[PDB]
């Protein structure tokens, strides 16, 4: 199940 | 960081993120929330940005040890670095959580900027939630939810059903559903009635807007097609 | 790490590799090597592999700020925080130094700890030199050149051509003449002799043995093709 | 140009 990745602005 | 300047702390946040240097970048959003102003939206994801990977780094690593530490269970060296590597998540989380109480979510008053905090308390709280064992784990998921539930709820009365914040809020709401709160049929329900209020309203948007909504709309398909 | 046992802080090293946890695997070898007795092949290679992924974290974010910051010369902020980058991979590189001096080289008497040492302190020199401008940049080449020198003097002497150490050693010596001293023709000499002494010695070698040689030749075959 | 990868044992 993936969250939101929000890894990159 | 209280001898540099806001707008240099935000500037060198940027390049931070340019040079994958995210515990660094995390330092100077830290150091720019302390300042004591408001943050704006593409300051608020730079904050978001920043501790998501460097809580996203530590996450992983602890996910590694724990299976290590669990075949082992089936000297002290495993647990005791799973244990360090999980009270420097912990300290990271704790963080978050203070800078968002002291005092970004009290002076936050539109919806998009108190939404996202909330989102973000929710998030951290899950995270703690995530290494959390026992009784304490019961109150660390009922902080997760509640910050959630009150995102959800003012979400839901201010921004539309594309919005992206409000889509990735259903998204990562619907994860603590299933992951954390052993609720599958509310993350599946939460997931499906978010994308299909979503897909009836992309009508509404400008081409670049529908590419922003659609992306956040295949995560959650993808989670449906995982749990069903 | 002066309290931990040396074997918990090698164990947590290799648990930290598999975490990815780069710092924390340097942080755990520099322990492990402060005990002062020498160190094994396997241990060795655990002091490189994590040193050699922090400053290689290092040398990249440098890179993108350093182009950042020459794009800008065609505030204060990115040449600030390019320093900080550089000051971070200095230390880095100092500590790495530090323990070779203190006392890894000294102690190394058979050729395979010996030649890898003293191409670590190659390495580390060349990392060094990468971001040194000046007069000082000079002596900091010849530290990188004296150290790859020695040990290509005594690897010639003391291994196999299809040696693995022998050949990264050489691998990287062509890379110091190609990018660090301004040497192309020694760089593309070396890689090509190295080449063709290895090809000639394949015969002697095991198929597992033949892997591990054969890979770092296609890496020299690799630079050779970039570099003709 | 590439060095030794050496960033796996
Ligand atoms: C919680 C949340 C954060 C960011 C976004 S987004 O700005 O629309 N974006 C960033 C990550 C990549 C995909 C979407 C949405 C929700
Ligand atoms: C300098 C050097 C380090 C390691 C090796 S190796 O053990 O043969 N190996 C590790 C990195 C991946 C490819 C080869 C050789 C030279
Ligand atoms: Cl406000
Ligand atoms: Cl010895």
């Amino acid at each position: 199940a993936g969250s939101i990745p929000g890894r990159r602005s | 960081m209280g001898s540099m300047e806001r707008a240099s702390l935000i500037q060198k946040a940027k390049l931070a993120e340019q040079a994958e240097r995210y515990e660094d970048m995390a330092a100077f959003m830290k150091g720019a929330v302390e300042k004591g102003e408001e943050l704006s939206c593409e300051e608020r994801n730079l904050l978001s940005v920043a501790y998501k990977n460097v809580v996203g780094g530590q996450r992983a690593a602890w996910r590694v040890l724990s299976s290590i530490e669990q075949k082992s269970n089936e000297g002290p060296e495993v647990r005791e670095y799973r244990e360090k590597v999980e009270t420097e998540l912990q300290g990271v989380c704790d963080t978050v959580l203070g800078l968002l109480d002291s005092h970004l979510i009290k002076e936050a008053g539109d919806a998009e900027s108190r939404v996202f905090y909330l989102k973000m308390k929710g998030d951290y709280y899950r995270y703690l939630a995530e290494v959390a064992t026992g009784d304490d784990k019961k109150r660390i998921i009922d902080s997760a939810r509640s910050a959630y539930q009150e995102a959800m709820d003012i979400s839901k009365k201010e921004m539309p059903p594309t919005n992206p914040i409000r889509l990735g809020l259903a998204l990562n709401f619907s994860v603590f559903h299933y992951e954390i709160a052993n609720s599958p049929e509310e993350a599946i329900s939460l997931a499906k009635t978010t994308f299909d209020e979503a897909m009836a309203d992309l009508h509404t948007l400008s081409e670049d807007s529908y590419k922003d909504s659609t992306l956040i709309m295949q995560l959650l398909r993808d989670n449906l097609t995982l749990w069903t």
